[PDB]
Formats: C-alpha cells, sequence, structure tokens
C-alpha cells in the first residue's frame, strides 16, 4: 500500500536515520536558503 | 621616510582605486570585482540584512557568500557558477565509437 514498497520495519529503520548528504542532483537548489548550509554545498569541489 | 599603513582586512574601505566603475550584470554569470574582492559567480537579490558597518557576508565555511553594492547598497547573493564532473560512457573501440 505504500510507496517504495517497503516493509513496515524498513519504513521505520529508514525513518530512524538521518542522512545527511543523499545525493542526488543539486546544482538547482542555488540560493534563497537562510544560508548555504553545508558537505561542500559542491561549490568547494566535494560532492 | 613616509610609512603608509594600512590593514586590507576591513571590507567597507572608502580609499583606492582610479578603477572605472560599469553596470552590474546580476544574473548572468560574470567575473567581479567589489573593492578590490575578486571572482567569477552569479550576483542576485539578497533578502540578507547587513548592519551598517558591513560590506561582506561569508558562510558556513567563512568563504565569501554577499557582498553589498559599493554605490547603491543593494545586498547581492553571490553563488558560484555551475560546474561539475563529466564521466565518458564509452562501448569500447573495438565495438563503435559512439560516445554518451
Ligand atoms: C554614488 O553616486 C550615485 C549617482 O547617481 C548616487 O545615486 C549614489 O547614491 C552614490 N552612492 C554613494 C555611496 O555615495
Amino acid at each position: 500500500s505504500k510507496p517504495s514498497k517497503r516493509s513496515p520495519i524498513e519504513d521505520l529503520l529508514f525513518n530512524k536515520v538521518t542522512l545527511a548528504d543523499a545525493g542526488f542532483i543539486k546544482q538547482y537548489g542555488d540560493c534563497l536558503g537562510d544560508i548555504a548550509a553545508r558537505c561542500a554545498q559542491k561549490f568547494n569541489g566535494l560532492t | 621616510v613616509v610609512v603608509l599603513s594600512f590593514e586590507l582586512l576591513h571590507a567597507p574601505a572608502t580609499v583606492c582605486g582610479p578603477k572605472k566603475s560599469t553596470n552590474l550584470v546580476k544574473n548572468k554569470c560574470v567575473n567581479f570585482n567589489f573593492n578590490g574582492l575578486t571572482g567569477t559567480g552569479v550576483l542576485t537579490k539578497s533578502n540578507k540584512k547587513f548592519l551598517p558597518f558591513q560590506q561582506f557576508g561569508r558562510d558556513i565555511v567563512d568563504t565569501t557568500d554577499a557582498v553589498r553594492d559599493p554605490q547603491t547598497l543593494e545586498i547581492l547573493d553571490i553563488t558560484p557558477c555551475s560546474f561539475g564532473g563529466v564521466s565518458v560512457i564509452t562501448p569500447g573501440t573495438n565495438t563503435s565509437n559512439q560516445v554518451a
């Protein structure tokens, strides 16, 4: 019944762990945030 | 003997270059020189509120994030121009020379 077709236990495991990086395309974000907030935010060459 | 003593670490300078000012490009990716601070990036309207004595701002990692325009006092955010890695997908030169 839920997206990703994970078990009740797997969603619990995923909700408990906080992922700092979560790699995906991030260039679209750019500014308008309170601050850039990163872990280079790509800008310093680390992805 | 004449000794000229100054510090270049104070952002709101009021003294020193016979440079010829031009317009502000804003959104398009450009090179810039703001009171001796130079670089490449995209200048956009900022929502940040600078104090009367603050010319420059910095991000979490102490690099320049935003500037105060020397003539208009508009606060502009500086986002570096888009860049990234290039990866080459090759079937192998013994099969085909097509590349993604
Ligand atoms: C600089 O001169 C322009 C001339 O139109 C004026 O509008 C602007 O406010 C001036 N800025 C400062 C900081 O004196």
